């Protein structure tokens, strides 16, 4: 039994934290939550403190009002009925406006109306949050790498659920809320166009998908190995490389001839998971704006 | 058509891409060199990067990289072989000597900061309101080495104050002295702690540090370096 | 062809194999005893895709195909043409891959480092010998095995997926999918993390892991920490490929119908299968 340091093996606690003041507003921070010893076996066991200023409630606020839209609307196909809604929780779908609708709101509230009401309110939550995602780093004096990763995420839900409908002309080609369904046109979706496997950026987007855990695994266990000095210290390895940095390059290097350096593999890392869902973003966008099929287009190339 | 220009654009873009992803991770270690020290005549196929600068934060200075490169110490091996590409004999005790598995950088010889500017690893005894809060404590435990031999009793922890986790345990010897064993490598049982990288005897060999409530980075080094390596080291005294 | 901190790291020992035979570096490369081995198998294996590339007929690599025996083969072997040449690329492949996570285990213990490198690989040669190995063994025959082509390969994937209607609804497939997005998502927020601490404002200094806990915890109430997050991606993704594996091992052997129907055991459960309203009723 050598030990890997996958679980700690003694957990240290002592005063919680607050965390660093910079420009932030410190009347806006929660108090600190609980501790929990389960989680600290693994990371922090520290709770909170959270911050929330105004955008943060909105954000949480149309989140939830997302969520109950979407709930209410289950529980009425339940015909409100508790033990139908546990057995049918993955077959309930909120569908958008039938394509005779186009992009009117004109549809009535049982037949996509309440699906483009959780899709406001789903709107504002994910960009608000986008916006507390720079505003955070701002109030900490950061680089805004959190909030220009999370627009690469934010991309693919763009385009899947508001750019793509409009440049289509309707809402019918939106994704419902629900877990099959969307499951169903997620298939569907593939199927219509000839089959996602001859999309160029389909099959990008995999590579990446695949990367990031390539690159993940590669990463997390490089800095595991190294953790016996002080490997995952990796601000300052970048400031003042240790011996740590030095023998996870030469693991590369003599591995497979080249390799990174400390702050280098983090670029690596926020570009292989960014582009998962940039490439991912133009293949669905493309999709029957511009090809029908990509098997036949394929044929071509052009 | 759109989609064909969007994908040709794109491998562009990728391969504009990996070139700045390579060059970026060129700030270490370049240019490379003959096993002499002297530059290597075929540097590869991408050039250095423009130099950036890190500003550290407690008045502790400049980082910029790429930069002139040097071990700032002596590397005690030589020559086994007569061309390019073969192992580098230990000269010496390779331990004594930190090279190979033992090796440890020149890194600056101040203990690291938290963001409030005071040192970040502190004996739990400085540090307050710190306490064990789950796992056996191996506070009091006799620490066995590779042999199978004590060599010596924790006698506290330090621990990382501004992310709560326990980086060494301070070990005392016969001597009365002490010494830092890293976290990572040691396995606390009911009834003792278990050190498989050291016998007994390669105890007394851990670099010391200067100051007993503090570790310079530099002192981090010797000792993680010294304790790594005794896993090829140590391995003819090894039960 | 070193590092400028490279020479007090290269020194003799860590070998599994051989002493100090194959102890030595080409280039910037390592060479087990298993880089030996790694070089063999990966030849070998090259030159008969090459050859298999001519008994059927083509140079170019995304037409280039190796299918395994047909079904009618079960677990026999097959003569070359048609299919055994991928039996014994399969061999080489295997060989190819055992042999690197040995020589990775040979650097590791050279460098004084742990093992975590090489154990990770290893699931991924574990999914692997799921695709051509465990599943087809299961199964009674090579042929359910994927062939080694570019294109080809993806052919067998939508086979193989349709052959049980939507995939998707496989919910160990499910499961899977879900680390690796969430893989791709910590992805995403480590290396952003990290270069926002490192690369701050402008004119700014360097922040430290007291702010990206800070930024963490100010924006969702909790900070897994700079440890955690290296346990986290390896098990995210670890968990992924475990469970890719999972999916498709219990795919044409415990269960064969439709996924989707699968589901059944849920809804037909005693205490709610019969109450009127819903999907279901
Ligand atoms: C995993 C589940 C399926 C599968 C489903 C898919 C799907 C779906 C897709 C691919 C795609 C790819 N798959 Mg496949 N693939 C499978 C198993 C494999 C195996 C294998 C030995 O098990 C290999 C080597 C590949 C390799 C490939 C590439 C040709 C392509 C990019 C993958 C990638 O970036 O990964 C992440 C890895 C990295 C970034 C590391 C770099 C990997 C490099 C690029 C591998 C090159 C291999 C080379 C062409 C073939 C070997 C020739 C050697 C000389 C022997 N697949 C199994 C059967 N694969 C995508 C594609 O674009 O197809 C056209 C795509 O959409
Ligand atoms: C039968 C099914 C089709 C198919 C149809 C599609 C379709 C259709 C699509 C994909 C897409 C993808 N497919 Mg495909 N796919 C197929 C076969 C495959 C195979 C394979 C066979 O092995 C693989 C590996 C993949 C893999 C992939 C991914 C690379 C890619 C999605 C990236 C991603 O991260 O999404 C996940 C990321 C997001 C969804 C963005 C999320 C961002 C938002 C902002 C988060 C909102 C959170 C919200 C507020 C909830 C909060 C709750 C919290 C707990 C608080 N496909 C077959 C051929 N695939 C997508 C793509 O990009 O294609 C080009 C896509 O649209
Ligand atoms: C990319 C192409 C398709 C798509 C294809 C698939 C496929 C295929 C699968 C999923 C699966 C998931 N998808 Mg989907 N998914 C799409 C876009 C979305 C969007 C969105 C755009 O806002 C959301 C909110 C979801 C949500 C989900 C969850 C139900 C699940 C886990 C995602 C995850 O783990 O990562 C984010 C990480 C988090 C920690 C946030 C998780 C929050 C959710 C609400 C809780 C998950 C557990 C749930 C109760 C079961 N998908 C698009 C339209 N998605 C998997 C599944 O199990 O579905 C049944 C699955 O196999
Ligand atoms: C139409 C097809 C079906 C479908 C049918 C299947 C089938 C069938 C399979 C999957 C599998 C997968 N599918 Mg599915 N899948 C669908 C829809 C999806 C969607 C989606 C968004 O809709 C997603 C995200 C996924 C995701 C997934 C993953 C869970 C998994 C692929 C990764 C893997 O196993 O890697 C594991 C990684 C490997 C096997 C790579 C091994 C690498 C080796 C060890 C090293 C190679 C070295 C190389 C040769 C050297 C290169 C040389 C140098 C680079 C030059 N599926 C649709 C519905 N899916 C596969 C799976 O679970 O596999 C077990 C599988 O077989
Ligand atoms: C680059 C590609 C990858 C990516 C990146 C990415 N995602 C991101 C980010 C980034 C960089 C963020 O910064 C942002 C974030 O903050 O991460 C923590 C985020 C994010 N990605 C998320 C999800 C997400 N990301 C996904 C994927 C991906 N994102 C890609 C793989 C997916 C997939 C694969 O499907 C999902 C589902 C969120 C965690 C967050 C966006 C947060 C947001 O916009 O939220 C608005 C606020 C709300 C909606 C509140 C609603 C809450 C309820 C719906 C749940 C109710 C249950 C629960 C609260 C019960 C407990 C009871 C209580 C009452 C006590
Ligand atoms: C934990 C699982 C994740 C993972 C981890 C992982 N992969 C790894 C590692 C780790 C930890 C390494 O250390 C190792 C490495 O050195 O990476 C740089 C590696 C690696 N994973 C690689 C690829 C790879 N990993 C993949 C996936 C994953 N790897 C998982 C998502 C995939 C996917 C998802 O498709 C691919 C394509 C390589 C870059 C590298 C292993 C290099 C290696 O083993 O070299 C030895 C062999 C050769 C050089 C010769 C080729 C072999 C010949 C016999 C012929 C070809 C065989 C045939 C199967 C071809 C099929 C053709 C295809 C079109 C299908
Ligand atoms: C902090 O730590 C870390 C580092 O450093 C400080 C690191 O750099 C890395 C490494 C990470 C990177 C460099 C990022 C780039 C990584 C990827 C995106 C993965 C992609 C991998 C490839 C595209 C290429 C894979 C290359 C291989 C397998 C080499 C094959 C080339 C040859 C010519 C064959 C090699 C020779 C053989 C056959 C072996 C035996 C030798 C003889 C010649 C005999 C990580 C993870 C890390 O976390
Ligand atoms: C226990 O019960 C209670 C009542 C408490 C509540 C329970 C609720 C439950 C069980 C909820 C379950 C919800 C589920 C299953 C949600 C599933 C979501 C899924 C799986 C996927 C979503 C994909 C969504 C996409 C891709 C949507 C993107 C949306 C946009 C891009 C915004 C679109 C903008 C529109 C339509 C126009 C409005 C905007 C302007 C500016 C006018
Ligand atoms: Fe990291």
């Amino acid at each position: 039994a050598e030990y890997q340091n996958i679980f700690s093996q003694v957990q240290v606690r002592g005063p919680a934290d607050l965390g660093m003041t910079e420009d932030v507003n410190l009347a806006n921070r929660s108090g600190v939550g609980p501790f929990s010893t389960l989680l600290g076996w693994f990371g922090n066991a520290q709770l909170g403190p959270i911050y929330l200023g105004s955008l943060g409630v909105l954000s949480l606020f149309s989140g939830l009002m997302w969520f109950f839209t979407i709930g209410i609307w289950f529980w009425y196909q339940a015909g409100w009925n508790p033990a139908v809604f546990l057995r049918d929780l993955f077959f309930f779908s909120l569908e958008p406006p039938a394509p005779e609708y186009g992009l009117s709101f004109a549809a009535p509230l049982k037949e996509g109306g309440l699906w483009l009401i959780a899709s406001f309110f789903m709107f504002v939550a994910v960009w608000s949050w986008w916006g507390r995602t720079y505003l955070r780093a701002q109030a900490l004096g950061m680089g805004k790498h959190t909030a220009w990763a999370f627009l690469s995420a934010i991309w693919l839900w763009m385009v899947l659920g508001f750019i793509r409908p409009i440049l289509m002309g309707s809402w019918s080609e939106a994704v419902p809320y629900g877990i099959f369904s969307h499951l169903d046109w997620t298939n569907n979706f593939s199927l219509v166009h000839g089959n996602l496997f001859y999309n160029p950026f389909h099959g990008l987007s995999i590579a990446f998908l695949y990367g990031s855990a390539l690159l993940f695994a590669m990463h997390g266990a490089t800095i595991l190995a190294v953790s016996r000095f002080g490997g995952e210290r990796e601000l300052e390895q970048i400031a003042d490389r240790g011996t740590a940095a030095e023998r996870a390059a030469l693991f590369w290097r003599w591995t497979m001839g080249f390799n990174a350096t400390m702050e280098g593999q983090h670029r690596w890392a926020i570009w292989m998971a960014v582009l998962v869902t940039l490439t991912g973003g133009i293949g669905i966008l493309l999709s029957g704006t511009v090809v029908d099929n990509w098997y036949v287009w394929g044929q071509n190339h052009g | 058509d759109l989609a064909s220009l969007a994908i040709y654009s794109f491998w562009i873009f990728l391969a504009g891409l990996i070139y700045y992803l390579q060059t970026e991770n060129m700030r270490e270690g370049y240019p490379l060199e003959n096993e002499d020290g002297t530059p290597a005549a075929n540097q590869g196929p991408f050039p250095l990067p423009k130099p950036k600068t890190f500003i550290l934060p407690h008045g502790r200075g400049t980082l910029t990289v790429p930069g002139p490169e040097s071990e700032d110490r002596p590397i005690a091996l030589a020559r086994t072989a007569v061309s390019e590409g073969f192992p580098h004999a230990p000269t010496g005790d390779p331990m004594k000597d930190g090279v190979g598995p033992a090796s440890w950088v020149a890194r600056r010889d101040l203990p690291e900061l938290d963001g409030h500017g005071h040192n970040k690893i502190k004996p739990m005894k400085a540090a307050a309101g710190f306490h064990v809060s789950a796992g056996k404590n191996p506070i009091g435990l006799p620490v066995r080495g590779c042999d199978l031999e004590i060599a010596g009793k924790v006698v506290d922890i330090w621990v990382d104050i501004p992310e709560q986790m326990a980086r060494f345990l301070e070990v005392e010897l016969k001597d009365g002295s002490t010494r830092l064993l890293p976290m990572q490598m040691v396995k606390v049982q009911s009834n003792r702690v278990h050190v498989n990288a050291l016998s007994s005897d390669l105890f007394a060999g851990i670099p010391t540090i200067k100051s007993p409530t503090e570790v310079t980075l530099l002192e981090e080094d010797k000792i993680c370096g010294y304790v790594a390596g005794g896993l090829m080291y140590a391995a003819p005294k090894r039960k | 062809a070193l590092l400028s901190f490279e020479r007090k790291y290269r020194v003799p020992g860590g070998t599994l194999v051989g002493g100090n035979l194959f102890d030595f570096w080409v280039g910037p490369f390592y060479v087990g005893f298993f880089g030996v081995a790694t070089f063999f198998f990966a030849a070998l294996g090259i030159i008969l895709i090459a050859w298999s590339a001519v008994l059927q007929g083509t140079w170019n690599p995304q037409l280039i195909s190796v299918y395994p025996p047909a079904l009618e083969y079960g677990l026999g072997g097959a003569p070359l043409a048609k299919g055994g040449l991928w039996q014994i690329i399969t061999i080489c492949a295997t060989g190819a891959f055992v042999s690197w996570a040995l020589r990775e285990v040979e650097i590791c213990r050279k460098l004084g480092i742990g093992y975590h490198i090489p154990f990770a690989f290893a699931f991924a040669i574990l999914a692997y010998l799921t695709l051509v190995l465990f599943r087809p063994v299961m199964m009674g025959a090579w042929g359910y095995a994927f062939p080694y082509g570019i294109w080809t390969h993806l052919d067998w994937v939508s086979n193989t997926g349709y052959t049980y209607g939507n995939f998707h609804y496989n919910p160990a497939h499910m499961i899977a999918i879900s680390f690796f997005f969430t893989n791709a998502l910590a992805l995403a927020l480590h290396g952003a993390l990290v270069l926002s601490a490192a690369n701050p404002e402008k004119g700014k200094e360097m922040r430290t892991p007291d702010h990206e806990d800070t930024f963490f915890r100010d924006l969702v109430g909790y900070s897994i920490g700079t440890l955690g997050i290296h346990r986290l991606g390896l098990l995210l993704s670890l968990s992924a490929v475990f469970f890719s594996a999972l999916c498709m091992i219990i795919t044409g052997t415990i269960w064969f119908d439709q996924w989707v129907d699968w589901w059944q055991w849920w809804v037909k459960l005693p205490w709610w299968a019969n109450i009127p309203g819903g999907i279901n009723g």
